[PDB]
């Protein structure tokens, strides 16, 4: 079980996202050209929006790994602040401290 | 039934070679140290609390299987696997004017399950235009050729390579480049004249 | 003429390791290395001892045991050089009707082996010299009335090569 | 008073391959407390001192990492709190060195690396010069 | 009032560890880090792995060693192998012990693909610092 | 508007990179 | 031989004493390939196919097939140029990407003819 | 700027392995999607997550197997049996609503 029904949707979005990552930069080259002719390019454009709409990227949330939470997220350690937090002060985050200065 | 047995610390010799006890890196066992050693910070009457059973001496990493003796006998076990370094070489004049050309590579160790950094194929290539067989004319059309891979003051070509997978691979490709930048510096063309 | 380069020392490996644990003798205050350092767990006796150990290779084998009987958790992979000794372990035959894959493989694996020769025997597939000398050689290390009758049909179906 | 007879046998092998220069080798070693940092270059020090490396030793500035989050579950941005993280540096800079002696000196260094710290290493090897380049044009 | 990772003052029978009794404004003054890694350090990678991986061995060994566990773990990773250490109570017959370190560590090898050794050390009562 | 002719083979062969 | 092996088994069942010391631990662990080699080289363990660096930078060999004077130059010519500059990936997934631009090209004639420039 | 200037570009680009012909800003894009990895085939991307699946499922086995001690789940498990107990149990499926 993944914490939360999100975090499973989000899992499948990734999965789909890494599948054809192929497909659509091989498109997408014919699509950010201005070298072809614009024919080839309206052809490509359905092509890449025929394609599964969890396949695209943009789809992705990056979640707390733990506790599902979809923001207040740092990216270094994929933790929930408030998990970061919670790790952090009872000290099994090495070499992290609170600061003082 | 409960079974106490007293510490290592009882029946160890006084004058007992240490490296004998702690040949590898070795969590600190208490019982196995002979020295008393207190840490922890007190509290208001009482002192640093013992080695038994102290938490903060577990956290520390020790050097106890480093002690200079050991250190000393690890070495004079190396010496036999070292090479010389070859006499005349001992200046860097010389170095120069036998070896002119310097390949930096780096390699990184960090602690976990895989090996693998990408920043380790970089190769990175180092040549003093001084050191080379090159023209007037070819010199001054490398220098144009390469551009900002040459620095004016120091003569000192550079070439960073970065873009195969291998560092092996990009150490041939480095050397290749300069064998090409060369060639073709020699080679005059129509253009040339213009 | 003035340059002079040495030629370089090829070792193996683990050279330096072994050189190193040259300079270390062995500890006499210290228990046996395998046995956890604490007063509480080193051995008192010849027999504590024993059952120490054999307890620390039954816990090793349990582990081993989970591991075998449910694979695909310990399937994914991170290390990078990627240690093949920490993989589980296959012990079922990789095809199931096709003889000369099962044959081999329920051998390599001994009953099964005897079921899956039973399974090609019946199918009217000849058993070659190597077939049931791979048979033999598990009917060799894993075994009265069953050695003359495995090697009635050691003789009487295939002309086995006697060198088997 | 027990002692093992004969207990060494070290194997090595001599190729007739010319073994690589060394002009330079710098060893940098990050870690987050100094200590150890400290202790870990004196052991070092001591260890190529005994192979005859001729190594100097110096300190690089220190980085400190700070970052905000948060000091309340929902709702009060007014309070936070800060973390840090402290990156501490020792360089170790070894000159004139060969190809073996490097692979031995790196080999022991690298084994004894405390677990709290890294290390990068930032080899300049000598090489002549290439083949087709001698003195060949085209 | 910070509460975070705090034992709050009792009536004064509360017995405290050495690590409960120091809020975390004292890690790195006078506590120290109860795991290792070079993860965290400026130029470095997948701090994010070894952080779940540390999480799941707390809570595992936890669980293996069912009421024995006196402080919490100390966990360190050098050169592609882990180092647990642990306080541990005597409760089990050293049977028992040594059952579920064998186990354990061939278990967790396994898992994370990686030589896992582990060190107990062995104390009657837990370690009591403050109060009490 | 100038396309020049250079030869990637030639090079290549030569100095091992083809 | 299976019995070569059994023997080979009961030899090293003699051989094997558990553990005497940590650096034997160590050495039993690195030649069974558990521990790391030393001194770290990161790129151990992974040698890309034993490819060399002209098949990687080069790719003029598979745009042979391809017409040479039209647009489909300029455009291959980058993917190629593209191709030539990345470290992440294999020689053969290279050349799977020039292969699915060959058979996508060729797969549309009609819309090539059409657009105005002849294409082949 | 002359020609002169151009033609040594032009072989400097063609030696280093660059582009070799005159691309607009907008087209060079290309050279860059095939420079790089693209997003989702990064680790640190498609390998996000820890799979909870096997955490969850192993942990799960090894606590009927005896091994692992889950309080969580004994404590889930203890309240609920007193639930069922008292009289408010988890309704059979399809029972609830219309009975
Ligand atoms: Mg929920
Ligand atoms: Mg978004």
């Amino acid at each position: 079980y993944y914490v939360d029904w999100k975090m499973l949707r989000d899992v499948k979005r990734r999965k789909m996202a890494y599948e054809y990552a192929d497909e659509r930069l091989r498109i997408n080259s014919l699509r950010k050209n201005t070298i072809l002719p614009k024919d080839l390019q309206e052809v490509a454009d359905e092509e890449i929006a025929s394609l599964p709409r969890d396949s695209c990227p943009v789809r992705i949330r990056n979640r707390c790994v733990m506790t599902s939470r979809p923001r207040g997220v740092k990216r270094r350690w994929r933790l929930s602040r408030i998990v970061f937090r919670h790790l952090a002060d009872h000290g099994q985050l090495s070499g992290v401290q609170r600061a003082m200065w | 039934r409960r079974k106490a047995l007293p510490p290592r610390t009882e029946k160890m010799a006084v004058d007992q070679d240490w490296p004998s006890v702690y040949p590898v890196a070795a969590p600190f066992k208490p019982s196995a140290v002979p020295l008393p050693v207190r840490m922890g910070y007190p509290v208001k009457r009482g002192v640093p609390m013992a080695k038994e059973g102290n938490l903060e001496l577990l956290k520390i990493p020790n050097f106890l299987h480093l002690t200079p003796v050991a250190i000393k006998r690890h070495c004079e076990a190396l010496k036999d696997f070292c090479t010389e370094w070859p006499a005349a070489l001992d200046s860097d004049e010389k170095c120069e004017k036998h070896f002119p050309i310097e390949i930096d590579t780096a390699d990184y160790v960090s602690a976990g399950p895989s090996i693998r950094n990408p920043k380790a194929r970089v190769v990175t290539l180092r040549v003093k235009l001084s050191s080379l067989n090159l023209d007037d004319h070819a010199k001054k059309k490398l220098i144009k050729l390469v551009g900002d891979r040459y620095c004016k003051s120091t003569d000192v070509l550079t070439i960073k390579t970065d873009r195969c997978p291998l560092k092996r691979q990009n150490y041939d490709y480095a050397v290749y480049l300069l064998t090409v930048l060369y060639h073709e510096s020699w080679k005059t063309e129509e253009w040339e004249k213009k | 003429e003035e340059v002079v380069i040495p030629k370089k020392k090829t070792w193996d490996k683990v050279a330096i390791l072994q050189a190193l644990a040259s300079t270390v003798h062995r500890d006499s205050t210290a228990a046996p290395y395998v046995f956890q350092d604490d007063p509480y767990l080193i051995p008192t006796s010849s027999v504590e001892s024993h059952s120490f150990l054999l307890a620390k290779k039954s816990g090793e084998n349990a582990a081993k045991f989970i591991i075998n009987s449910y694979p695909k958790y310990f399937q994914k992979d991170i290390a990078e050089p990627h240690i093949p000794c920490l993989m589980p372990e296959y012990f079922e035959p990789q095809i199931e009707d096709v003889s000369e894959a099962a044959l081999q493989e329920r051998i390599k694996l001994x009953x099964x082996x005897x079921x899956x020769x039973x399974x090609x025997x019946x199918x009217x597939x000849x058993x070659x010299x190597x077939x049931x000398x791979x048979x033999x050689x598990x009917x060799x290390x894993x075994x009265t009335w069953r050695t003359k009758n495995n090697a009635e049909r050691i003789f009487a179906l295939m002309p086995e090569k006697n060198a088997h | 008073v027990d002692v093992p007879k004969d207990m060494t046998k070290p194997e090595i092998t001599i190729s007739d391959e010319p073994d690589t220069l060394y002009k330079r080798l710098s060893v940098l070693v990050k870690g987050h407390d100094k200590a150890v940092l400290d202790s870990y270059e004196y052991f070092a020090v001591l260890a190529a001192k005994e192979l005859g490396i001729s190594i100097k030793v110096h300190e690089p500035p220190r980085k400190i990492e700070r970052f905000t989050l948060l000091k309340s579950v929902h709702i009060f941005k007014k309070h936070r709190v800060q973390y840090e993280m402290r990156t501490l540096y020792r360089c170790l800079e070894l000159e004139h060195l060969t190809g073996s002696t490097a692979d031995v000196y790196l080999e022991y260094i690298q084994r004894n690396l405390p677990e709290g710290v890294a290390m990068e290493v930032t080899k300049t090897k000598l090489e002549q010069l290439p083949e087709h380049i001698r003195k060949p044009i085209w | 009032k910070n509460r975070a990772a705090r034992v709050r003052v009792s009536k004064g029978d509360k017995p405290v560890t050495y690590e409960e009794a120091h809020a975390p404004h004292y890690i790195a003054h006078r506590k120290g880090w109860l795991s290792l890694h070079t993860g965290n350090l400026d130029g470095e990678d997948h701090a994010a792995e070894r952080t779940v991986e540390d999480v799941f061995l707390r809570k595992f060994m936890l669980g293996t060693f069912p009421g024995c566990l006196a402080d919490q773990l100390v966990l360190k990773r050098r050169a592609n192998q882990l180092e647990i250490c642990a306080l541990v109570l005597r409760q089990l017959p050293p049977h028992k012990f040594y059952f579920l370190v064998g186990y354990s560590e061939t278990l967790l090898s396994h898992f994370y693909k990686c030589p896992v050794h582990l060190h107990l050390q062995t104390v009657p009562s837990k370690v009591v610092y403050k109060y009490i | 508007a100038a396309a020049a002719a250079a030869a990637a083979a030639a090079a290549a062969a030569a100095a091992a990179a083809a | 031989s299976l019995w070569d092996i059994e023997f080979a088994k009961q030899l090293a069942a003699v051989t094997e004493r558990p553990f005497q010391n940590g650096f034997e631990e160590m050495i039993q662990w690195t030649k069974e390939g558990k521990l790391w080699e030393f001194p770290i080289n990161n790129e151990a363990g992974f040698d890309d196919d034993g490819s060399e660096f002209h098949e990687h930078i080069f790719l003029d060999k598979y745009l042979q097939d391809f017409p040479k004077q039209g647009p489909i130059r300029h455009f291959m010519e980058l993917v190629t140029c593209g191709l030539s500059k990345n470290p992440y990936l294999s020689v053969k997934q290279k050349v799977e990407h020039i292969e699915w631009f060959r058979n996508y090209f060729n797969e549309k004639r009609v819309i090539l003819k059409e657009s105005g420039i002849q294409l082949n | 700027l002359s020609e002169y200037a151009v033609r040594m570009s032009r072989l400097s680009a063609r030696l280093f392995g660059e582009v070799a012909r005159p691309t607009d800003s907008k087209s060079m894009k290309v050279v860059k999607l095939f420079s790089e990895q693209p997003l989702a085939k990064r680790k640190e991307t498609y390998d996000w997550y820890p799979n909870h699946n096997t955490y969850f499922a192993l942990m799960g086995t090894l606590r009927f197997l005896g091994l692992y001690r889950d309080e969580h789940q004994d404590f889930r498990d203890e309240q609920l049996r007193l639930k069922k107990l008292r009289g408010k149990g988890k309704p059979r499926k399809g029972e609830g609503k219309r009975a």
